RNA sequence: GGGAAGGCCCGGCGGGGAAGGUGGCCCGGGGGGACGCCUCGCCGGCGGGCGCGACCCCUCC
RNA sequence: UAAGGCGCCCGAUGCCGACGCUCAUCAGACCCCAGAAAAGGUGUUGGUUGAUAUAGACAGCAGGAUGGUGGCCAUGGAAGUCGGAAUCCGCUAAGGAGUGUGUAACAACUCACCUGCCGAAUCAACUAGCCCUGAAAAUGGAUGGCGCUGGAGCGUCGGG
RNA sequence: AUAGCGACGUCGCUUUUUGAUCCUUCGAUGUCGGCUCUUCCUAUCAUUGUGAAGCAGAAUUCACCAAGCGUUGGAUUGUUC
RNA sequence: GAAGCUACCAUCUGUGGGAUUAUGACUGAACGCCUCUAAGUCAGAAUCCCGCCCAGGCGGAACGAUACGGCAGCGCCGAGGAGCCUCGGUUGGCCUCGGAUAGCCGGUCCCCCGCGGGGUCCGGUGCGGAGAGCCCUUCGUCCCGGGAAACGGGGCGCGGCCGGA
């Protein structure tokens, strides 16, 4: 079975502007801007409304395979509606047991040095996502602060410098040790 | 974006089939790939006819999704639809494109000769204003 | 009087079949730009499909065994040869008529290049099949060119760009001059319209 | 049965000869839906033999007629009920299918359950065929084909006759 | 199936029915057009704006 | 014309062929015939049967989840959570002499069950198609090959 | 019960064991081992990368991608074993 | 015991990337939550491919010199001159954007950046700025007239300047 139709629409808040050429939504507000593509999803979408108040997504002919595509670009144009207008903070905690985890920053929040993890002689070297900038946390003992605009971005960063301290040959049920992401928030809130 | 629809009361053209070549109204859908359509002016009986042969134009008219043949002539007449096709230029292509076709050997020679003289006047003075741009150029 | 076939966007086997068809029937074919062509299935499949290919040697001597071409020119005139009775002479005669290039070399970047639609992805593939880049899956398999065609590629476009603006405003030209000029190429243009040539 | 093109449906009566016991045996009324009149008559006495106990050379076709569609400009919502041999066991099933016809609605099913069952028309025993009002219709395939404003484009227009102009300079385009 | 539908007489006319509900009515919003709040355009004028608050004042889609 | 076929090899679909099903990181592709089973899949597509839902469900987010009594036989210790039958009542919008995690026993957490927000469809158990797992052999290798995914695959079918 | 095993059952795969047969060869295909040498298979012992343990570490199990590279020197026996 | 051969019985040297497997993940629907997967994205190895290394194709490139001084042989040119033999096939040209396909093409000042690229607007869209198309079109010559042209046509007729890997 394939349904007729099938459709969903997104509102966008004042402050911040879409702008689409074909497939491409480019979303401009207060903390920059940000472009993405969706020429491999191939439904229509239409900034129908003046006031460019909503944003709406249409699937012809489509079978459950690919009437699931509809809400997940939703969900993404509202993600970047989130993080051009808020931005977005992942904030993560380094875990240890005796030896302390040293985390040091360069290139200005692009580049991760950690040492000393698990009495470690090898250095890790992390570099961040273009456009994802790492701090160590005030007003915490050890933790870091991951900005950014672009969710993926942020949250592959996030990954990459969680997978970079990894336990080997050993239980890791019991050496629960390394850089775990604590939450997902935003740069401002609300 | 989307411009041509299909809805009841739509004008499409066959391009293939039996009724090639006519224009005809869709009344109903009967599945995903067949509508009951029918040309009360354009003398096409109700029927049912696939999606494929079709070309969907831009002409709508108003009737209920299932009237009968004579609200859709009515609708037909009342909205003058033969005269708007023949004045649109879809089918005036389509009519020169029949020109061409019927066109035989004689008209074939009368042609060659006319478009001797129409491309060398157009190509002669298309070399004035080259030559009457590069002078204002330089 | 040759058929100048470009390779962009068409499916292997699709476009080999009809270049050999037109081939066999006496005519002589050249493809251009082979590294766009596109085989139907997910890259990894391909690309399995010809690490496959490549595994079979002859074992005694693997010198005098198959020879597995990497360049995408040589890949489509090999799927081509699998389709000609390249053992005869009429077979070896007819494969002799096709030229297959990477990019597009000086002899033919100065003409019109035909297109096969009944061999064209876009026509032949629905919208939510996955599909392979040729020039990629040679790239990766081991031929070494593809940057240097990339760049040549580039030049090649950029000097096609300028010559297609020239081509605009001759063209523009041509279209003031005609309305210019329909004062006295009025009584020249009736009898075009009559015979349906310009309406 | 071989089910043919479309099929057409036919109303056939049969009866068994006049006998010592009975003169007048109760004529017996079928509708079948086949590619012609004697198919038609080879599926109505293979019906009758397994209801009763009734058999060729013991019987005769009283009557054999094609009947028409009483509105073949309506389009209508069809009901079957059905029963099909698979691989393993027998099922019985409801199908819906939307049609002017009721020969086109039961030439219909054969091709999809052909399609969707591989189950072939020697198996499928075609039970009842019934005009469903859009209310009473309960499968969404059919049931979303019902509304007044019915709206939708002709999204992705693959080019056909592909071969006619086989070498020609466009790219063609796919959105009309 | 002395063809099954269908066509033309607003065919006339008998009554009945709901729905894939036409008007009408109620609710909601996308609106706009009178543009009634600023900004320029020529204290009076029209055109420019591809202007700018409206709001039940309607009013149309 | 038969049988068999009609992308190219290779004569014939270069039909604007009809309706569906199927994505395989081991696809499939035609009697004999040249390779696979039991058992599985919340991959997808049909079908059967039974439930509950404006007396407002299914999620999801939150609050409760009680007394006799730590019921009787028991074991060194069993307070519900190792063991043996039963499983009551008042309070109740509801709470099982208890669904699980936990301690030696508790404790603590959690579930059944009922409430607040949200406001229209939601749950199962089977069954059958295609695809996938099950699926390991030795020279490099064979739907005949090339290759094919709006099929040149699978099922039912039409003209030529 | 399912870390690891697995009774009573039941479904398979392989032709590195033996059978069963007698299709080819009796105007002959030189019939056991060892030595030497190359290549191939994976049903993986070790090494590379992993996942699970009744994995604290060490050691050791079970499983996955995987045959790239290694898999010895001797006593006894014609031995294969 | 020279030289020469020669030994883990002496001595010297032995390499870098890419796409990825298993696996672990990101975002994220299907299925209000959840989910490494469906679309999209990341890390990833004695595996694979290539590099380094060995050979170098009935495969090409650049460059040098190109046959006497009594004979002569040669190379280039004379739109160089007649021919003779032999091998055949053909029987008008199209001199070009890039590319998308759930979108395209063409104009534009009305604006903004470095003639080009964007913005607005206007036109087309079963592609009349069309390959279902365009261009050239050949019986020849002689008189007079009209239409187009007087800037045009033809010239190894010319001498230069750019245009190409
Ligand atoms: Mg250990
Ligand atoms: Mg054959
Ligand atoms: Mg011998
Ligand atoms: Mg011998
Ligand atoms: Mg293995
Ligand atoms: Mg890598
Ligand atoms: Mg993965
Ligand atoms: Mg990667
Ligand atoms: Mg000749």
């Amino acid at each position: 079975m394939k349904t007729i139709l099938s459709n969903q629409t997104v509102d966008i808040p004042e402050n911040v502007d879409i702008s689409l050429k074909g497939r491409t939504v480019i979303v401009k507000g207060p903390r920059g801007t940000l472009r993405r593509d969706f020429n491999h999803i191939n439904v229509e979408l239409s900034l129908l409304g003046k006031k460019k108040k909503r944003l709406r997504v249409d699937k012809w002919w489509g079978n459950r395979k690919e009437l699931a595509t509809v809400r997940t670009i939703c969900s993404h144009v509202q993600n970047m509606i989130k993080g051009v207008t808020l931005g977005f903070r992942y904030k993560m905690r380094s875990v240890y047991a005796h030896f302390p985890i040293n985390v040091v920053i360069q290139e200005n929040g692009s580049l991760v040095e950690i040492r000393n993890f698990l009495g470690e002689k090898y250095i890790r070297r992390v570099r961040m996502r273009p456009g994802v900038a790492c701090s160590v946390s005030q007003a915490q003992k050890d933790e870091l602060v991951l900005e950014g605009n672009d969710i993926e971005l942020v949250s592959n960063s996030a990954a990459l410098i969680q997978q970079a301290t990894t336990v080997k040959n050993k239980d890791i049920r019991k050496f629960l040790d390394g850089i775990y992401v604590s939450e997902k928030g935003t740069v401002q809130q609300a | 974006v989307f411009r041509r629809f299909v809805e009841v009361g739509r004008v499409a053209y066959v391009s293939f089939g039996p009724h090639a070549g006519k224009l005809v109204a869709i009344v109903d859908v009967i599945d995903q790939n067949r509508a009951l359509v029918d040309g009360p002016c354009t003398r096409v009986r109700r029927q049912a006819m696939p999606f494929k042969c079709m070309q969907l134009t831009d002409f709508i008219l108003k009737f209920p999704h299932s009237a009968r043949q004579k609200y859709v002539r009515k609708a037909w007449e009342k909205a003058d639809i033969n005269t708007k096709w023949a004045a649109t230029r879809w089918a005036k292509k389509i009519e020169a494109r029949e020109r061409k076709a019927k066109m035989t050997d004689f008209d074939r020679y009368k042609v060659m000769k006319a478009k001797k003289m129409r491309n060398r006047i157009i190509k002669n003075e298309v070399k004035k204003l080259q030559r009457a741009a590069l002078l204002k150029a330089s | 009087q040759v058929l100048v076939l470009d390779g962009r966007g068409h499916l292997l086997g699709r476009l080999a079949a009809i270049v050999a068809k037109q081939v066999l029937l006496g005519r002589k074919v050249v493809v251009v730009r082979c590294e766009g062509i596109n085989i139907s299935g997910n890259f990894y499949r391909n690309k399995l499909k010809y690490l496959a290919f490549l595994r079979k040697r002859m074992n005694t001597n693997p010198s005098r065994g198959p020879y597995h071409f990497r360049a995408p020119s040589r890949i489509f005139w090999r799927t081509v040869r699998g389709m000609l009775p390249h053992k005869t002479k009429r077979g070896q005669a007819a494969l002799d008529r096709l030229k297959v290039f990477d990019g597009i070399p000086p002899p033919y970047d100065k003409k019109k290049r035909m297109v096969v639609p009944a061999a064209l992805k876009v026509v032949r593939l629905k919208p939510t099949r996955k599909f392979a880049y040729l020039g990629r899956l040679a790239h990766e398999v081991g031929w070494k060119y593809q940057a240097v065609t990339a760049t040549l590629e580039e030049k090649r476009k950029e000097k096609a760009k300028i010559h297609y603006r020239k081509k605009k405003q001759l063209m523009r030209l041509r279209k003031q001059a005609e309305k210019n000029v329909e004062k006295k190429i009025s009584k020249f243009t009736d009898v075009l319209k009559t015979h349906g040539l310009l309406v | 049965m071989k089910a043919s093109g479309t099929l057409r449906e036919y109303k056939v009566v049969g009866r068994c000869l006049p006998t010592p016991k009975c003169r007048t045996p109760p004529l017996y009324r079928m509708r079948i839906f086949a590619p012609n009149h004697v198919v038609a008559k080879s599926r109505f006495w293979y019906f009758v033999s397994q209801l009763k106990k009734m058999k060729k050379s013991s019987g005769e076709i009283v009557y054999c007629g094609q009947v028409f569609e009483k509105s073949p400009l309506r389009v209508k919502n069809f009901g079957i009920w059905l029963r099909y041999d698979s691989r393993s066991g027998t099922h019985n099933m409801y199908r819906e299918y939307r049609d002017l016809t009721t020969a086109g609605a039961v030439t219909q099913c054969y091709r999809d359950m052909g399609a969707r069952h591989r189950a072939r028309a020697h198996s499928i025993q075609i039970m009842k065929v019934e005009e469903i009002a859009a209310s009473k219709c309960r499968r969404p395939a059919v049931k979303q084909f019902h509304d007044s404003k019915i709206k939708f484009p002709l999204p992705h227009r693959v080019l056909r006759r592909q071969h006619k102009p086989r070498f020609t300079t466009k790219r063609p385009n796919t959105f009309f």
